[PDB]
């Protein structure tokens, strides 16, 4: 339905994180069989990829930032659910050094 | 520090670690008016600009080539610092140089030049 | 009704806590209110007998990257019966959510969606709030002063994979910014 | 002909003869279709070159 | 209100501050501060054509007219001194119609050559005409004209478009110090010129380009190259000399178009030297773009970075732990010199010094090689004792301060050294250290003049450090300083003048030559931008590796060559003669396949088999904090800590040879100017 | 005795001290009266003095291979600073 108002405390933020992750999982088979990909990728590893993406922003403290990040998460998920994203965009998107940089360019 | 707004901005992550310079541009020497002072800008160092090998046009691959000049102007140093801090850029503030007004009088043109003492 | 009559009556009739800032000029009567009283103020202006604002013209948005409340959403309104034009504007933020007005004016849905698309200002309890103008998978909000004019990504056709793909931008000729601003102004 | 660039083609036009200290150059005979008027003080013995057209003016007297 | 342009008002007398009403808003200004300056304090910007804040006040062009309640006629705000309780009026019909009336007269005889004027986009005449002017235009008769007379290879003049504001004349008479430009004639038709064939032959003679408001005087090398709006303005510093003058590099794409001085009240004060201004041409001349390898037959063949670095790392192992001498350059930021020093030290050798007069300079207490008195502080000196320095060709922007002090405060100068031409009256005491011995004795009236003069300054040039009796001469000048009491807790008089940009930072990092026998029996020579060190001293079998951006002489005798980056496309820090540390901005991209100096040195270090703690520009700066921490504090005016009493005694006799100049051609000092086309033709007719 | 045998033990002895010197005052008092006497009997030894107002009082030393053995003297005394220089010299040999 409509956009949730806000989260006053971090407990509601964690609850919304869990709800978003659960919804993304319940939507994992439809995106498996709508893009016509069954054997190329198993549904298991997408769960780990989503978990890693969620855990990436672990240092966020502001509840509003958490809410807006979760909203962007639902937006991306809904875009993927519809046959709107380009073919195999998801699989490509969701998968000393000093000398190495020096031999290529000055800007590293 | 505090790059949460940088995280939610949606811009490519590799551009969040750019080093930027914050300064107030000084008055040009070729003009005497001071109607272009007191405004602070963030200076992304868009150094890499090669030359197109068909017509000599200046090509570029840096998305921030002219952002800090054409747009994104701040009315104060604090606003620019807060902006760069919010977007998680490694800023480096450069304080501007201000002219020092000195007592200048027209009569100083015409001095007694002392007394013709032997020397 | 006369522009000054709207000024006087609305300022006297309105609750005092709703309007933080208000302006009268020939350009247009302006009511700068808080972010949370916006819904109530719009509801009052829609239903009151003397001030019957029935149609919402558009929902604008201005980015000021020099103040704490960076964005500023502007609601242009029109009173068809009394032939007046009132303008209500509030201040927003990158993360602050502002109450929607789709319940009052159903036409505001697309304008709120495009404001979210361009400036990234979310709207509370807005049904089906998603990007409307920019393409699918777009990253960043173009109308912010931060967004480069040319953008971050390009579009081309790649032969190894028979589809249209995207790369980081590589301009053949950079946008030449001409600084015409001069002193004595 | 096109082998003569304007660099070496404007130099083959003989300098104009005029009396007085200064002369007004407008380019075309119609002032609106020429360049902005350019008064040049032709006092040196070298011909004075108009900066817009490149036409050279020299003083017949003296 | 706040002052326009952020101008700072210095109240030398808190009690004396007359209060005036600029437009009804009362402000307080000290004694003096002519009506124009009072309005400047109160945030009101007044039109001006003849008034320059750096020159003497002149009253012509009548453009800054304002209305004072107790004045019948409109007064020239740029000349009328402030009085207590004035009611000034700026936005008044009198003070306005005055401005349109004056500017109509200004524009009635101006030529119509705006599309071809090189100052089209930044002309004060048209910018003020749009704001403070009437659009109609009434003049219809024939205008006047003035013929153009050549002067200088680098000052293109079109005197037709010259409002007679006499600003150039006052500049040449006061700041430049050479009187060659003057105003000739009477009435309508007065010209400005030298009246003869002479050209402006002055070191800071290119500043007439900026100071002239209209496009009458414009730079000849930049003739019609570009417009101001299509120029990206970058604020960097200069490396041509050791003054470190602030500049403003203007670039259109990947090349530098022009260099414009930047205001800095403590270093250069809105002026720059010609060598600084016109060295931008060299950055696009013959430059090293790819690494090269010396062949068996002497041919140069470009290779990849991996190949050349592999060759250098293979050859460096074969040599002894000693004989790995590495010489820095005069154009090398502090980070690169630190990386070079660390790299050489980790190889077991300590033969590292700075290009140009670094044989045995102590670099020990930070005042024996520094300009202890601030450059802005030279204006309070009452006597100068220039010792073998000739600061007209080594430091062009210090002679400006010296001449400004001489003409304003009427000081005395006692130049000692080889014969030279000065912009000011100087008393040539002598040519050698015998004159110093006389000064320490008093066999001349100048000893009495120095003893009776408070706040004296003794400037010692860097050339004296090359002499074998560096310690004896330094002890002699120190005894002169102590006996005459020029150094005080409230005023430090003794100071030294360096000549290279990368010299103060080189001495701060502690890289100093220890033995005069180096570069003689040492095989591995790492010439890091040292383009002028005598290559005849290096032995034939040395495998000299050259790291630089311009190759003029060391390139011929060099083995494997690593291209470098100039100062306009790097970031590292440079230090001033007075200990001021300031950074550089990467205005333009690097040409060819070249990297930063410190990056190349660190890559060589890693290839050679030794590991350094740092791998980024931030890591090098942290390392510098442990060797010369003052090089990482940019905006700090830290004074000298200790006095000169800590120096041990030097009992050796001084010398018998008079002082010798160090720079012969002012226009060819570094490889940037030595490879420039404009500088070469400037150093052909402007030599004398 | 030990003062003379420093040049053959290390090279490039660095001393850092603040200008205001809330805690660098002992270091300044050490260096002012124990520099001329040291360098007079220790020729051809670079003993660098770098101030950089707003920095801690370190004391560094570079040996033959470039190894670096900083000694922090923030809260020491002049005899204790001298003994720190002692143990710094002996570690080099
Ligand atoms: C095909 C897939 C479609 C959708 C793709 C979407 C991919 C991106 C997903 C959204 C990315 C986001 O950042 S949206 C969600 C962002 N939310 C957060 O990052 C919460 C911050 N972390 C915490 O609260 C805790 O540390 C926590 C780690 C939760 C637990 O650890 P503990 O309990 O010990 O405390
Ligand atoms: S000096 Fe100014 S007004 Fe005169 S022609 Fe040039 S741009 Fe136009
Ligand atoms: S040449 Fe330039 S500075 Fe000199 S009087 Fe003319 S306009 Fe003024
Ligand atoms: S600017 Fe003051 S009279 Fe010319
Ligand atoms: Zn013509």
């Amino acid at each position: 339905i409509g956009v949730p108002p806000n989260s006053a405390n971090l407990t509601e933020a964690r609850r919304r994180v869990f709800d978003f992750f659960r919804a993304a999982c319940r939507s994992i088979p439809t995106i498996m069989d709508i893009y016509n990909l069954q054997d190329v990728v198993a549904p298991s590893q997408l769960r780990y990829a989503i978990s890693a993406q969620i855990r990436n922003n672990a240092h966020i403290t502001d509840p509003k930032v958490i809410d807006l990040l979760i909203f962007k998460g639902m937006e991306e998920l809904t875009d993927i659910v519809d046959h709107a994203k380009q073919r195999h965009h998801i699989i490509g998107q969701y998968v000393t050094d000093f000398l190495k940089n020096f031999y290529t360019s000055n800007y590293f | 520090k505090r790059g949460e707004i940088g995280k939610v901005s949606g811009i490519p992550e590799e551009h969040l670690s750019r080093k930027v310079i914050i300064y107030s541009p000084a008055r040009t020497a070729t003009q005497s008016g001071s109607g272009k002072l007191g405004k602070w800008k963030i200076n992304f160092v868009s150094t890499l600009k090669w030359e197109n090998p068909l017509m000599g046009w200046t090509s570029t691959g840096d998305p921030y080539a002219n952002v800090g000049d054409s747009a994104l102007a701040f009315d104060s140093e604090e606003a620019a610092k807060s902006f760069a801090e919010r977007h998680g850029w490694d800023y480096k503030v450069k304080k501007p140089n201000t002219p020092l007004l000195k007592v200048k009088s027209y009569s100083d043109n015409f001095k007694w030049k002392g007394n013709p003492q032997p020397e | 009704m006369d522009n000054q009559f709207i000024f006087k009556y609305s300022w006297e009739t309105l609750p005092k806590k709703w309007v933080k800032k208000m302006e009268r000029s020939e350009h247009g009567n302006r009511f700068d209110t808080n972010t949370d009283y916006l819904f109530q103020l719009l509801c009052f202006l829609k239903l009151h007998t003397y001030t019957r604002v029935q149609v919402l013209i558009d929902i604008c948005g201005v980015d000021y990257p020099s103040r704490k409340r960076r964005f500023e959403v502007v609601y242009n309104l029109l009173s068809t019966r009394y032939n007046s034009r009132i303008r209500v504007q509030t201040s927003a933020d990158e993360v602050t959510r502002i109450s929607s007005v789709v319940s009052l004016f159903p036409s505001a849905g697309w304008w709120e969606r495009e404001v979210w698309d361009m400036f990234g200002v979310s709207f509370i309890n807005h049904p089906d709030l998603r990007r409307i103008l920019t393409d699918y998978g777009f990253e960043g909000h173009p109308l912010r002063k931060d967004f480069p004019l040319s953008g971050y990504v390009q579009v081309r056709y790649d032969d190894p994979e028979k589809r249209v793909v995207s790369e980081p931008i590589e301009m053949t000729q950079e946008f030449r910014y001409f600084d015409f601003a001069s002193p004595w102004e | 002909r096109s082998k003569k660039s304007p660099m070496e083609l404007i130099s083959e036009v003989p300098p104009i003869k005029v009396d007085g200290r200064i002369v007004a150059c407008e380019g075309d005979t119609n002032p609106a279709l020429g360049h902005p008027i350019e008064f040049i003080c032709l006092d040196l013995n070298e011909p004075a070159i108009c900066k817009y057209c490149g036409l050279r003016y020299v003083q017949d007297h003296h | 209100r706040n002052p326009v342009g952020g101008a700072r008002v210095h109240f030398s007398n808190p009690e004396d501050a007359i209060e005036v009403f600029v437009d009804g808003y009362a402000v307080k200004v000290p004694k003096g501060f002519t009506v124009l300056q009072a309005c400047e304090v109160a945030g009101v910007d007044i039109p001006r054509f003849c008034y320059h804040s750096r020159l003497s006040i002149a009253g012509n062009c009548r453009m800054c007219l304002v209305e004072v309640e107790k004045s019948p006629k409109p007064v020239a705000s740029c000349a009328m001194p402030a009085l207590p309780g004035m009611k000034i009026k700026t936005d008044t019909p009198i003070a306005k119609k005055a401005r349109e009336g004056v500017m109509e007269f200004l524009l009635m005889n101006h030529p119509l050559d705006c599309p071809i004027c090189d100052q089209g986009g930044e002309c004060d005449l048209q910018d003020q005409s749009m704001a403070f002017g009437s659009d109609r235009g009434r003049f219809t008769e024939m205008k006047r004209s003035v013929v153009d007379k050549n002067l200088g290879p680098l000052v293109k003049t079109v005197m037709t478009r010259c409002i007679q504001c006499t600003r150039c004349v006052r500049f040449a008479s006061e700041v430049a110090g050479v009187q060659d430009l003057g105003i000739l004639g009477r009435g309508s038709g007065e010209e400005i010129g030298t009246y003869v064939e002479k050209l402006m032959t002055s070191e800071l003679s290119g500043n007439v380009i900026d100071i002239c408001p209209v496009g009458a005087l414009t730079s000849k090398p930049f003739a019609f190259k570009a417009r101001n709006w299509e120029l990206k303005a970058t604020e960097t510093i200069d490396v041509s000399d050791a003054v470190g003058s602030n500049i403003r590099v203007d670039s259109r794409g990947p090349e530098v178009m022009r260099i414009i001085p930047r205001l800095n009240e403590d270093i250069n004060e809105e002026w720059i030297s010609d060598k600084t201004r016109f060295c931008y041409d060299g950055l696009k001349r013959q430059r090293l773009s790819d690494p090269m390898i010396r062949d068996s037959d002497g041919r140069f063949k470009a290779v990849s970075w991996r190949d050349a670095l592999a060759v250098v790392g293979d050859i460096i192992h074969q040599v002894k732990p000693d004989e790995i001498v590495g010489v820095a350059g005069q154009l090398s930021d502090a980070e690169s010199m630190m990386v070079l020093k660390d790299f050489v030290n980790r190889m077991g050798s300590d033969n590292v010094w700075c290009e140009g007069t670094a044989a045995g300079v102590d670099a020990d207490l930070r005042y024996s090689y520094l300009m202890n008195t601030s450059i802005s502080g030279l204006e309070n000196a009452d006597l100068f004792l220039l010792i073998g320095t000739q600061p007209r060709v080594e430091a062009a922007m210090v002679n400006a301060r010296i001449c400004k002090t001489v003409r304003a405060s009427n000081a005395k100068v006692g130049y000692v050294g080889p014969p030279a031409e000065f912009n000011y009256d100087c008393k040539h005491l002598g040519t050698g250290p015998d004159t110093l011995k006389e000064i320490a004795e008093g066999r001349h009236p100048f000893c009495t003049a120095l003893k009776n003069a408070k706040n004296p300054a003794i400037i010692v040039g860097a050339g004296l450090f090359n002499r074998t009796d560096k310690n004896a001469i330094l002890s002699s000048v120190e005894s002169i300083a102590q006996a005459n009491n020029v150094v005080r807790p409230d005023w430090n008089g003794l100071n030294f003048l360096l000549q290279y940009a990368a010299q103060a930072a080189a001495l701060d990092l502690g890289l100093i030559q220890q033995s005069a026998k180096a570069l003689e029996s040492a095989k591995f020579v790492y010439l890091m931008g040292a383009d002028d060190v005598n290559v005849d001293k290096i032995p034939k079998d040395a495998f000299v590796v050259y790291q630089g951006h311009h190759g003029d002489k060391a390139v011929y005798r060099a083995n494997v060559i690593l291209p470098a980056s100039a100062f306009t496309e790097k970031e590292g820090t440079y230090e001033n003669t007075e200990g001021f540390t300031q950074q550089t901005v990467p205005a333009v991209p690097t040409v060819g396949d070249a990297r930063d100096d410190w990056k190349i040195v660190r890559a060589l270090s890693e290839v050679s088999g030794v590991k350094l703690p740092y791998n980024s520009i931030e890591g090098v700066r942290s390392r510098i904090k442990s060797v010369a921490p003052n090089l990482v504090h940019t905006d700090e005016r830290e004074p000298a800590a200790f006095g000169p009493s800590l120096k041990p005694e030097c009992k050796e006799a001084m010398s018998t040879t008079p002082f010798q100049t160090v720079v012969e051609n002012f226009y060819m000092t570094n490889s940037i100017t030595r490879a420039s086309k404009i500088m070469a033709q400037c150093s052909a007719v402007l030599l004398k | 005795a030990w003062r003379g045998s420093i040049s053959k033990s290390m090279k490039e002895l660095r001393i850092l001290l603040c200008q205001s010197s809330p805690a660098s005052a002992p270091t300044r008092t050490f260096v002012e009266k124990n520099y001329k006497d040291l360098k007079s009997l220790n020729p051809k030894l670079p003993i660098l003095i770098r101030e950089c107002s707003g920095v801690q009082p370190q004391m560094w030393a570079r040996y033959d291979m470039g190894v670096e053995r900083c000694v922090n003297l923030d809260g020491l005394t002049e005899p204790q600073i001298l003994k720190a220089l002692e143990n710094l010299v002996k570690s080099g040999a």
